[PDB]
RNA sequence: GGAACUUUACCAGAUCCGGACAGGAUGAGAUUGACAGAUUGAGUGUUCUUUCUCGAUUCCCUGAAUGGUGGUGCAUGGCCGCUUAUGGUCGGUGGAGUGAUUUGUUUGGUUGAUUCCGUCAACGGACGAGAUCCAAGCUGCCCAGUAGAAUUCAGAAUUGCCCAUAGGAUAGCGCAUUCGGUCGAAUUCUUCUCUGCGGGAUUCCUUUGUAAUUGCACAAGGUGAAAUUUUGGGCAACAGCAGGUCUGUGAUGCUCCUCAAUGUUCUGGGCGACACGCGCACUACAAUGUCAGUGAGAACAAGAAAAACGAUCGAACCUACUUGAUCAAAAGAGUGGGGAAACCCCGGAAUCACAUAGACCCACUUGGGACCGAGGAUUGCAAUUAUUGGUCGCGCAACGAGGAAUGUCUCGUAGGCGCAGCUCAUCAAACUGUGCCGAUUACGUCCCU
């Protein structure tokens, strides 16, 4: 029987997490920067967002085949019902899941914790973005566990504005002593396309137009 | 956990061997006197319904009952019946009440 | 309690400031005007604008008002 | 439910693995793995192939990943050489990851 | 012979910018159409404790999910239909082809 | 003999011991509704995925 | 976190290695698996007797490794709760101090508001508040063969003289009403319903009101569907707590066990065990009631399956109708429908109503059902420690309004009343929502916290 359509869309939101989750782990060491799917009735175009487009396309397509045959196995796809690509992030900076696996390799490259997170903060702003902040906790000082937290611009907390206007991602980092947890928000510069930003004005900004 | 200090399992054993029964009646109560209320009509209290239940400017079940001391099963019996006969008239009537009054004249 | 915050009180001044001229005695009419002169995510916020403008306006009327300045 | 895997059935399960260079199998102890092998089709259980995994992970011939419940096996090089000294495979063969 | 046109989504602003390109190219193919009927939306309710471990106030996380859905029908045929139907949507809404008798 | 009695409890399929999440394997506290199966732990963090949304 | 087995972490016992890999001793007989008898709780090759089968996968021992609902939340990550539901917090440059520090961030009025106005050794900013977001009410476009309505033809029903076993009150004074099975046609339309973007409300209007001696505002009334954060939520800063969780995870450091195991399976038991104390509920103590009838009547919602199995559908899931029925309930069957605005469904919920001329009549009583006995059916591999319904008994079990104490609450609210989802093979006195009937009191204060 076809499935209801309440539960067409739970599987595909089920689908989407677990192929997400793949994702991640298989490409932390690439700036893996969300994945995107367009089912047609002829194949799926499954499309991963990555800084390192190299590092996952492999030699001659050797890696992104290794990862379609990882999909087709695992969600039983026919031969050729499947394709995946692989497109860059517009800009590195302004991705919080890209800066914050930028920020647990330098950890994990025995990097200060305090100049690797000042690190990633100018690069964020460089790229335009409105603030940045990045919270790093754990056994960074001792025995005793203390959590250090580090800002810079402007930042929304409150509403559901910081939702579309904010762009953040966790992560935890295994050390020696035990796991650190590094997290990255990234507050998002409007933009008229929309391509990189929420596309709408702050809501509590109010312009006023120029007479002409 | 609140573990008492100084408390036994001998003094433990005893406050649970002791707390049986004892405290008890928070009210006073303040019990009544029975109800003696016939379930049937005697010659004589089936002669005043008859009589004296009409010219009362004010017939109820309960009223009757409190005169003739009898149930307001059978209190309300008579008074349906005194309304077949037109001896009294019903003011106000529903499934749980009925109110009856004396007729003029 | 029904006070007009800063950014209320900041953008309707701004707003008398440049379209006086068009600007009236009346909620409604103002409100139009302020609807295209303004940019907002909220229909709420040029309504509490358009209330504080008209205020400004009749306060305008009976003398200069601090924060204004009209050339 | 037994880790005593047939010298056939590993041989199967090594095939499938150097012409498709992953396997991707479900981390449960009962139930049964599938896999086509070119023409028709063959069965194994999951527990005999997540067996067979365990020894090459601790050869350093594979990588593992594990997601939901699911397990992902891919051949590396020094693998892959394994594969082909093992199933006597020609030189020049290679997976269809491989395989322009 | 009419042909049923049932879109569903996740997405509000998805959902009827496909329904308004279905209604505009077969405006433009001349065949007539039963209105885009919007069906009721339907909202996944999940109502989860927020901890992990059952301590402190018991507070609970309200989850929905909405469902959006329109049919449109026309009467046309198959091999038009289909040429109405050939062209990209967007991510996360699919259509369905139906035959009505 | 040995081989069939192992694991046979599990075979039959039915009761808590059957279910799991579909995330981690947990069998407590699963969310079957519109059939799920996940942890209401791990719903909590794949909930966004999923597509749910915290409104009200 | 509603535990029959499982879950399950505990107890009494029995299996398996799920000890990878590396180095040695055996070895094409290394090993694997087993019918029969007995060992055993086990027609459990666990082991043993006896052999057959398998085949280089494995056994033996040394290191190692893995797994663990093992410890430690006082080693941690993440998440949550709380401090803390209030209005709070922080730089830069400048001023003041030897310095911690201070100013900004202050007093006056106002506001739920560090909300505003004003003043000013501060000037410029940032976050929280507000704004944003989601649901309710009023409304626009769109819209229907998954929602409906009104007419016109036909077909059927009532039809006028009627005064209840006592029969009151309560609209009617060109064409008389009904008839979702009469499963009848045709036509027209969007009044109800569905909904993606909009509109609409803001102190907008008025006081010879308060205040004003600029202002920021406030109170009554008006307009209005809505009159003050419109109502109800969601989000919610900065500093913390040795708060909770190592029993959510393939989150994790250190440490513990590791082949008669703290791993993992299987059998059985336990988590439920009762002199007792406590939290939170359920049911009551009755007549503003209990029974037995009859009427009219919601809303949110849930409904079936694989790379399995049979011939791309078809069965699991939910139901309606019929039957069982030539005689109890609960059942059991057959047919059809529903992937869910399509079937359930015109969703016949219970509070509620009834001038029902119904029974009871103040009593531990036809109140109250605790407790227990016997029959029967259903779920499940398994019902004993009653799994759960249904039938007849018990009701002589307390309980007649609850001491000192103490919880929550301001309007569609409290209280009452059911219904759905969730746990769920079976099982709600639970929670999460939903609608139904619907008040008393206050419009305050800083006495208590
Ligand atoms: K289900
Ligand atoms: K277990
Ligand atoms: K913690
Ligand atoms: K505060
Ligand atoms: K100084
Ligand atoms: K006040
Ligand atoms: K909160
Ligand atoms: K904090
Ligand atoms: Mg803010
Ligand atoms: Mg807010
Ligand atoms: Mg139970
Ligand atoms: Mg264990
Ligand atoms: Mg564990
Ligand atoms: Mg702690
Ligand atoms: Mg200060
Ligand atoms: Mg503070
Ligand atoms: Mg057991
Ligand atoms: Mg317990
Ligand atoms: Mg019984
Ligand atoms: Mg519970
Ligand atoms: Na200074
Ligand atoms: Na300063
Ligand atoms: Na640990
Ligand atoms: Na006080």
């Amino acid at each position: 029987g076809p499935l209801s359509k309440k539960r067409m869309i739970i599987r595909d939101g089920v689908f989407y997490a677990e192929l997400f989750e793949f994702l991640k782990r298989e490409l932390a060491e690439e700036g893996f920067s969300g994945v995107s799917y367009h089912v047609t009735t002829l194949r799926t175009e499954i499309v991963i967002k990555a800084t390192k487009t190299r590092e996952v396309l492999g030699v001659n397509g050797r890696r992104i085949r290794e990862l379609t045959a990882c999909i087709q196995q695992r969600f039983n796809y026919k031969e050729g019902k499947l394709q995946l690509y692989v497109e860059r992030v517009e800009v590195r900076g302004l991705s919080a899941m890209a800066q914050v696996e930028s920020l647990r390799f330098k950890l994990l490259s025995n990097l200060q914790v305090r100049r690797a997170a000042m690190g990633i903060i100018r690069y964020v702003m460089e790229s335009g973005a409105k603030g940045c902040e990045v919270t790093v906790g754990g056994k960074i000082k001792g025995q005793r566990a203390k959590s250090m937290t580090f800002r810079d611009g402007y930042m929304i907390k409150s509403g559901t504005a910081h939702k579309s206007f904010v762009d953040s991602a966790c992560r935890h980092c295994y050390m020696r002593a035990g796991c650190i947890g590094v997290k990255v928000k990234i507050m998002l510069p409007g933009d008229s396309t929309g391509r990189n930003g929420p596309s709408e004005p702050l809501p509590d900004v109010i312009t006023v137009i120029e007479p002409k | 956990p609140p573990k008492a200090g100084q408390t036994k399992k001998a003094k433990m054993e005893a406050a649970n061997k002791g707390a049986k029964k004892t405290t008890k009646k928070w009210s006073k109560g303040q019990s009544r006197e029975a109800l003696q209320n016939a379930v049937m009509f005697d010659k004589e209290t089936y002669d005043k319904l008859r009589s004296e239940v009409p010219k009362y400017k004010l017939i109820t079940p309960s009223i009757i009952s409190d005169r003739l001391k009898i149930a307001v099963s059978i209190a309300a019996a008579g008074l349906k019946q005194l309304c077949r006969e037109k001896l009294i008239r019903l003011v106000s009537c529903s499934s749980k009440t009925r109110v009856y009054t004396r007729i003029v004249q | 309690g029904k006070i007009r915050t800063k950014t209320v009180k900041r953008a309707s001044r701004q707003v008398v400031e440049k379209y006086y001229s068009k600007l009236n005695f009346d909620f409604y009419q103002n409100k139009r005007v302020i609807m295209d002169v303004t940019i907002a995510e909220s229909k709420k916020l040029k309504n509490k604008i358009a209330g504080y403008t008209t205020h400004i306006m009749k306060r305008l009327a009976r003398g200069p008002v601090r924060g204004i300045s009209l050339k | 439910m037994s880790t005593y895997v047939p010298k056939p059935s590993r041989d199967n399960v090594y095939r499938f693995f150097f012409t498709e260079g992953v396997i991707a199998c479900k981390k449960d102890r009962m139930g049964t793995w599938t896999g086509t092998l070119g023409g028709n089709t063959f069965t194994v259980p999951c527990i005999q192939v997540m067996q067979l995994m365990r020894s090459l992970k601790s050869r350093n011939l594979i990588k593992e990943q594990y997601a939901w419940r699911h397990y992902y096996w891919t051949l590396n090089d020094e693998g892959i050489a394994y594969m082909r000294s093992y199933l006597h495979l020609a030189p020049s063969a290679m997976p269809n990851t491989q395989k322009p | 012979q009419t042909v049923r046109l049932t879109i569903t989504s996740r997405n509000a602003k998805a959902v009827e910018s496909v329904t308004s390109q279905l209604l505009t190219r077969a405006r433009d193919e001349k065949v007539t159409i039963h209105g885009p009927v919007r069906l009721p939306t339907r909202t996944l309710k999940i109502t989860t404790r927020k901890t992990p471990c059952g301590n402190g106030t018991n507070t609970w996380d309200t989850f929905e999910l909405k469902i959006y859905k329109r049919i449109i029908d026309l009467h046309a045929p198959t091999e038009q239909v289909k040429k109405i139907t050939s062209f990209t949507m967007e991510s996360g809404v699919d259509v369905s082809i139906t035959i009505l008798d | 003999g040995h081989l069939d009695q192992w694991r046979s409890r599990q075979k039959i399929g039915m009761g808590k011991g059957a279910r799991c999440c579909v995330i981690c394997s947990n069998q407590k506290a699963l969310i079957r509704k519109y059939e799920l199966n996940v942890c209401r732990q791990c719903f909590r963090e794949n909930a966004e995925h999923i597509g749910f949304t915290k409104l009200r």
